[PDB]
């Protein structure tokens, strides 16, 4: 049974940091790549960050570059999203999602909701004074 | 008149979380043997379902960058001289849904010598129509330095000749090119 599980969400003040975790089971990081998405109120699930299934290349949505960092622990089958200097506009449910390899391989790839094979249930991130 | 337009590939730039992308088409100059008479200009002809078709003259250049924003965007590169444009040309269609469609089942690369790598693969029993494949190769964990070659879909092996940097591991990305659009590649890393 394939399962992705997010954790680490919560309420933070603007400027603060949170670190999200995504534990995966039923598959390995060898066959699927795990990426992060977010869905703000009334919006669709938009790509936030991914890491290549071939090498350590990482890509980010323009609004979060430098502030956010994706990382993985292949031994634990877990991916992380470090989120720094959080802004109110970062408020959203954050999801981890898996896509059959290869994915996030170069600028010719598109991190898009319809390409994902499995999704986690999501974790709420609220950035408010 | 040029018999055939040049074979071509691409590189992209932009935020990978957004559909819009600056696409740079890439080709090599058509050799003396390739065209019989001198090619003077290249033309990039575009087609989308809602903008229709439009052509860009790029003169003697071997690349063209355009902003891709439409659900599907086909491009054709023509070779031109005083007698006319090449009648039969290669075409590439950019479609994000097609980029999620695979065709390469297994992929191997063997360093036969320091400048020659044999690529070998198997294809899945298709539904979309494969036109040909394109091999990309570059240094692992690097940004550019990409090289490419078009491979006929009728072969299951291909020899890549290159002045490889032996100390660097290379990343080989074999892309299937369907009629419907460029598909999902199969990627392997290996020394040369
Ligand atoms: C495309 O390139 C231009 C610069 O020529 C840049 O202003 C624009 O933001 C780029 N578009 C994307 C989607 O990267
Ligand atoms: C094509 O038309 C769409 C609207 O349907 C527009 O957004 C886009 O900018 C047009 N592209 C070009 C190259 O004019």
């Amino acid at each position: 049974q394939v399962q992705l599980q997010e954790s680490g969400g919560g309420l933070v003040q603007p400027g603060g940091s949170l670190r999200l975790s995504c534990a995966a089971s039923g598959f390995t990081l060898d066959d699927y790549g795990i990426a992060w998405f977010r869905q703000a109120p009334g919006k669709e699930r938009e790509g936030v960050s991914c890491i290549s299934t071939s090498d350590d290349s990482t890509y980010y949505a323009d609004s979060v570059k430098g502030r956010f960092t994706i990382s993985r622990d292949t031994a634990k089958n877990t991916v992380y999203l470090q989120m720094n200097s959080l802004k109110p506009e970062d408020t959203a449910v954050y999801y981890c999602a898996a896509e059959r390899a290869p994915m996030c391989y170069s600028r010719s790839y598109y991190l898009v909701d319809y390409g994902m094979d499995y999704w986690g249930k999501g974790t709420q991130v609220t950035v408010s004074s | 008149v040029p018999m055939r337009g040049p074979e071509f590939w691409r590189k992209m730039d932009g935020d990978v979380t957004k559909k819009e992308r600056n696409v740079t088409l890439l080709w090599k100059p058509l050799t003396k043997q390739d065209s019989l008479s001198s090619v003077r200009r290249y033309v990039v002809k575009h087609r989308t379902a809602h903008n229709g078709t439009w052509s860009e003259d790029v003169g003697n250049r071997t690349q063209l960058t355009f902003l891709w924003t439409e659900p599907a965007h086909t491009v054709t590169v023509l070779a031109v001289n005083s007698l006319g444009a090449s009648l039969v040309n290669f075409q590439l269609t950019f479609s994000w849904p097609m980029s999620k469609v695979s065709a390469v089942e297994s992929l191997s690369a063997y360093p036969l010598s320091s400048s020659c790598v044999i690529l070998s693969w198997t294809l899945s029993p298709d539904d979309y129509s494969l036109l040909y494949l394109v091999i990309e190769w570059k240094i692992l964990n690097e940004d550019d330095g990409m090289k490419w070659l078009r491979i006929p879909s009728n072969v299951k092996k291909f020899y890549i000749h290159d002045n490889f940097i032996p100390i660097e591991k290379y990343q080989f990305s074999l892309y299937p090119v369907f009629m419907e659009g460029v598909g999902k590649p199969k990627i392997i890393n290996g020394f040369t």
